[PDB]
């Protein structure tokens, strides 16, 4: 069975670490920072890493039951599954699948069903990722809400995620920290069964980020968000579970309308790209461009200079 | 997206020009590829610039190009005789879209004088068996362009009845002019000379023919 | 050698329907995008439409003027290029050129352009040309060489291709641009400045033809003589 990348554009494709579309393809030297997120790893023969789910919509979602803390407009929500079933904290996973794999503070709405009568009711909420009450890993996650007495407990309830805050407008586009994995446990307790940090090997070489920008909702926050795969891209190897020949499999930029070669990248087999550049550079591309699979090639290739 | 040149630019030999390649709010992102071609009389058009600014195998590095977001710019240092042309910007923003500008002309100032070479030729015998006939003034070889033609009959004017091409750039530089007089066969036998007299830059040269 | 003929153009009334064909040779067709651009009389040029290599998934993109009027297609086992344009408009009458995209160097490109194609909309009958020999004289003479040509007259629409000897006769050839006739149609004149010892050792033969029309006339010029006697 062979391996092929989809037939997909980056503005047709969506990030796989928050649910915004696809925006630009992003290089830079990752050096200063440890380049390891959780959501969109999955390995170019359909293996899923981390805590890499398939629906795009259910990225930084949570679901569950709150429990209001008396003496504030903070909620604990006791996490369950997608399917609303009970959630395993046993699975051998760094968190539920669809967490958020940075440290920052995502608001969104919290959004609540009563079973009986069905009556319904929504409320703007903040979740503080790299607080010591954030423990997806144990099910148990804390956010601040409007109110202090309209949720119900014993009650199903989701959180929709929308964007990102900064805090006091204070330092400007110190948070959230893209590369900065949260405590999934809380405090003490380390991060278990995460997937292994991504980084170049070649000389010359970096990473291409699929680069999107996280809607913003207070302050100003660093709105940047990249990831290594399109969620798109993850399905797709989900799907298709080609083996794979070789460590690297090269792929091509062509531009349907001419058929010219922009660039080539490596796409390696534990699933990230890496390109023949140095610095921090946007690409130029066209809009209607998409990567194309030729072949399996030496594990330390040589690229073209981008 | 309609892209907007001038339409025309002149310069003398040696002198250095500019085309302008004017875009509209139609801006997608970065992605904006203009390219310049050249096309001379009665030739297709050739392809001088590509991507803004690099140029095919065997281009003179006499031309050059810059891309400003939406403006392109196609500049030709030391300009030659054989610069002469029109030249149309192409803009590709990678949709499956390809825009041609109104291309500009560009006259090289200056250069010498030519002299028209004018040949009458009478009406064939054929043409006289079908009653119609027309005497042709053909001009050739000249510049510039502009040139007034009149026809006198038995060194008499002559009013109506004729029609006269635009002169075309040929590709020796020297426009060339046709001129067709129609008469009637009674008419022509009537008269026994005609004349198309053709004024060039104050200079007339005059050529007569007999039946 | 990277070569394009297009062919199939001629007269068609307003609201019909007219098929372009580019024939291509020297390279691969199911490898490269083909874009066919139209220039009207006197003015710039247009981007009509254009096809993709099969391979990049077959797709076509036309413009805003043409847009649900003109169908651009291709055979590759056939070598062609189609141009379908469907209820034609006054406004399409222009010279139509197919060309190459390109690939191997950049992307708008355009590397390579056919000799054009001349699309006449129009709802006037069509009129052959009427060939009428321009013989040398003692006053088209200077020194050891005479002019002679052949008068095409009164046709339409254009082109008009002339030739002389068959096409051997080439030095000295001057094709001149055809009036558009207050009445009009289209005539023009070919002449030749050929050797003075040359005339009546030689025999001279103007080739016309007249596509739309369907004629061919192949036209001798001889110095004029009266049957009559003077």
């Amino acid at each position: 069975k062979p391996f092929s990348v989809p037939v997909l554009t980056v503005e047709e494709m969506t990030n796989s670490r928050f649910p915004i579309p696809l925006e630009k393809l992003f290089t830079g030297p990752s050096s200063a920072f440890v380049v390891q997120p959780q959501n969109g790893r999955c390995t170019t023969d359909g293996v899923l890493l981390g805590t890499t789910q398939l629906s795009p919509v259910n990225i930084c979602t949570f679901r569950g039951d709150v429990t209001h803390i008396t003496g504030s407009r903070n909620y604990t929500m006791n996490l369950a599954s997608q399917n609303w079933n009970d959630y395993d904290p046993t699975e051998e996973i760094p968190a539920p699948l669809g967490t958020p794999d940075f440290v920052g503070k995502i608001q969104g709405v919290l959004t609540q069903t009563t079973r009986t009568d069905g009556s319904t009711r929504g409320h703007k909420a903040t979740v503080y990722t790299g607080s010591a009450d954030f423990a997806p890993k144990l099910g148990r996650v804390q956010f601040e809400t409007d109110t202090d007495r309209d949720f119900e407990a014993n009650q199903n309830t989701k959180f929709t995620p929308v964007g990102v805050i900064q805090d006091g407008g204070t330092t400007h586009r110190n948070e959230p920290q893209q590369w900065v994995l949260p405590s999934y446990s809380g405090r003490n307790t380390h991060n278990v069964h995460l997937a292994p940090a991504v980084a170049p090997t070649f000389p010359g070489e970096q990473l291409l980020f699929f680069r999107s920008t996280m809607p913003g909702c207070s302050g100003y926050p660093n709105m940047d968000l990249d990831c290594l795969l399109p969620q798109e891209w993850v399905q797709y190897f989900y799907q298709e579970a080609a083996p794979a020949q070789s460590d690297v499999a090269l792929l091509r930029f062509v531009n349907p309308d001419t058929g010219r070669v922009l660039f080539e990248c490596k796409l390696h087999k534990s699933g990230y790209v890496t390109v023949a550049h140095t610095g921090q550079h946007d690409l130029v591309i066209p809009p209607n461009g998409y990567f194309r699979f030729d072949s399996w090639v030496n594990q330390f290739y040589t690229l073209a200079p981008m | 997206s309609v892209l907007i040149q001038p339409a025309s630019v002149s310069g003398s030999p040696g002198q250095s020009i500019t085309i302008s390649c004017t875009g509209t709010s139609s801006d997608v992102g970065n992605y904006n590829l203009f390219s310049w071609y050249q096309q001379k009389p009665g030739k297709v058009p050739k392809l001088i610039i590509y991507e803004g600014y690099k140029r095919p195998s065997g281009v003179s590095d006499r031309f050059s190009g810059s891309k400003s977001g939406n403006t392109a710019s196609l500049t030709i240092s030391g300009l030659q005789a054989e610069d002469e042309a029109d030249y149309s910007c192409c803009l590709y923003a990678g949709r499956s879209l390809w825009v041609f500008g109104g291309g500009t002309k560009v006259t090289v100032l200056g250069q010498p004088k030519a002299a028209p070479s004018v040949t009458l030729f009478p009406p064939s015998s054929e043409e006289l068996q079908a009653n119609k006939a027309t005497l042709v003034c053909l001009i050739s070889d000249f510049y510039p362009g502009a040139v007034t033609v009149a026809w006198k009959a038995d060194s008499s004017p002559v009013k109506a009845g004729v029609e006269t091409t635009t002169p075309s750039k040929q590709s020796n530089n020297k426009y060339a002019a046709s001129s067709y007089l129609s008469l009637t066969p009674e008419q022509w036998k009537s008269h026994r000379s005609y004349s198309c007299q053709v004024t060039h830059e104050g200079s007339t040269v005059e050529k007569t023919v007999a039946p | 050698e990277v070569q394009l003929v297009e062919s199939g153009g001629g007269l068609v009334q307003p609201g019909r329907s007219l098929r372009l064909s580019c024939t291509v040779a020297g390279f691969n067709f199911g490898d490269y995008a083909m874009s066919w651009v139209r220039q009207a009389p006197g003015k710039g040029l247009e981007w009509v439409g254009f096809i993709r290599s099969n391979t990049y998934g077959g797709a076509t993109g036309y413009a805003a003027s043409v847009k649900g009027r003109f169908t651009i297609s291709r055979d590759d086992s056939r070598n062609i290029a189609y141009l379908q344009m469907n209820s034609l408009k006054t406004e399409d009458t222009a010279l139509y050129y197919c060309s190459r995209v390109g690939k191997d160097f950049g992307d708008g490109l355009f590397d390579s352009w056919g000799q054009g194609t001349l699309v006449t909309v129009s709802s006037a009958s069509t009129k052959g040309p009427s060939v009428f020999p321009l013989a040398p004289s003692s006053k088209s003479t200077s020194g050891g060489t005479a002019a002679l040509g052949c008068l095409v007259k009164d046709y339409f629409p254009e082109p008009v291709t002339v030739s002389w000897n068959s096409g051997a006769l080439t030095s000295g050839v001057h094709t001149f641009p055809a009036v558009l006739q207050s009445s009009g149609l289209y005539s023009l004149s070919s002449v030749v400045t050929v050797p003075s010892s040359s005339l009546g050792t030689q025999t001279y033969i103007c080739n016309v033809n007249h596509k739309p029309s369907n004629t061919k006339v192949d036209k001798k010029v001889e110095p004029k003589s009266c049957d009559k006697g003077l």
